[PDB]
């Protein structure tokens, strides 16, 4: 499958900073940033450096209005929730489209939040909201009485999913092309009867990985430790599963990665 | 391609 | 409403005595997104060092990968310095290159 989607950020400074990103699957392609000279829509990635500046000023159009609406909201959340106007408060935008199997909207997302906890958020039906709190309804009411569902719904399965789709064929090289895992296997002790298993994957596009410690063919949900999917830097990721083992035991594990740049699922053994 | 209406709360 | 966030530093490639590599520095799943991150040489901050732009996840936490140019050497320490609203004083995570 495959995914837009735009993250924005607005903090509120007492005496608001605005940022906007895009991503297509896990790259991203655009950035706005309010604190900057002249702030634009600027490209952060090579297929989208070729639209017109036509698209680029209609992006910094939407940009330059949503931080003005943010500096709305930001204050409007004061009165709310009935808060001091002495502290920070962030305020969070995250909407997009997800892909489906043909080529149409398979889901649709518009989400707010306030300090980190969620606000309201358009429904997957895309018709109904779901508020978080009394706060949130007042901005439900708000929607429902100007039909902005109605607008979401051209967007999701209309203006959006067609530029997904514009993104990925104009971008094609890239953003459908999987680069496969260079998977490793470390062992290091922790005791003097006890080892840790630890399977690598470097150098990975997409960011989808599962990686799994097996013993036995059966797998060790539990007892794997695990960390985030970090970023390379250059534009690949990386990722790796621990699982802490018995001495002598250890060739009793397999690890087991799956990602969409290897032909058939890969079998290590350290 | 951004959302081209408005959030507001 | 406040979460801290997990410090990660790695290298972009196996990183070699004396080949060239980049330092990196993923601070991931804190809120607010105000955050102080350095990288460290010898306990020095290092000059120059980038970020990329401010991004969050589905749980609107935020993450972001602080990055420098830098040749590994034998006896050369890096780690990172991450202070954040949620740590008490900031953290200092070394760079474990063997993992």
């Amino acid at each position: 499958s495959h995914s837009m989607r735009y993250f924005y950020t607005a903090v509120s400074r007492p005496g608001p900073r605005f940022i906007a990103v895009g991503y297509v699957d896990d790259t991203q392609f655009v950035r706005f940033d309010s604190d900057a000279a002249s702030p634009r829509g600027e490209p952060r990635a090579p297929w989208v450096e070729q639209e017109g500046p036509e698209y680029w000023d209609r992006e910094t159009q939407k940009y330059k209005r949503q931080a003005q609406a943010d500096r709305v909201s930001l204050r409007n959340l004061r009165g709310y929730y009935n808060q001091s106007e002495a502290g920070s408060h962030t305020l969070q935008w995250m909407y997009g489209c997800d892909l489906g199997p043909d080529g149409r909207l398979l889901r649709g997302y518009d989400q707010s939040a306030y300090d980190g906890k969620d606000y309201i958020a358009l429904n997957e039906d895309l018709r109904s909201w779901t508020a978080a709190d009394t706060a949130a309804q007042i901005t439900q009411r708000k929607w429902e009485a100007a039909r902005e569902a109605e607008q979401w719904r051209a967007y999701l399965e209309g203006t959006c999913v067609e530029w997904l789709r514009r993104y990925l064929e104009n971008g094609k090289e890239t953003l459908q092309r999987a680069e496969h895992p260079k998977t490793h296997v470390t062992h290091h002790p922790v005791s003097d009867h006890e080892a840790t298993l630890r399977c690598w994957a470097l150098g990975f596009y997409p960011a989808e990985i599962t990686l799994t410690w097996q013993r036995d063919g059966e797998d060790q949900t539990q007892d794997t430790e695990l960390v985030e999917t970090r970023p390379a830097g250059d534009g690949t990721f990386q990722k790796w599963a621990a699982v802490v083992v018995p001495s002598g035991e250890e060739q009793r594990y397999t690890c087991h990665v799956q990602h969409e740049g290897l032909p058939e699922p890969l079998t290590l053994r350290w | 391609r951004a959302f081209p209406g408005l959030r507001y709360v | 409403i406040q979460r801290t966030p997990k410090i990660q530093v790695y290298s972009r490639h196996p990183a070699e005595n004396g080949k060239s590599n980049f330092l990196n520095c993923y601070v991931s799943g804190f809120h607010p997104s105000d955050i102080e991150v350095d990288l460290l040489k010898n306990g020095e901050r290092i000059e120059k060092v980038e970020h990329s732009d401010l991004s969050f996840s589905g749980d609107w936490s935020f993450y972001l990968l602080y990055y420098t140019e830098f040749t590994p050497t034998e006896k050369d320490e890096y780690a990172c310095r991450v202070n954040h609203v949620t740590l008490s004083q900031p953290k200092i995570v070394k760079w474990d290159r063997d993992m």
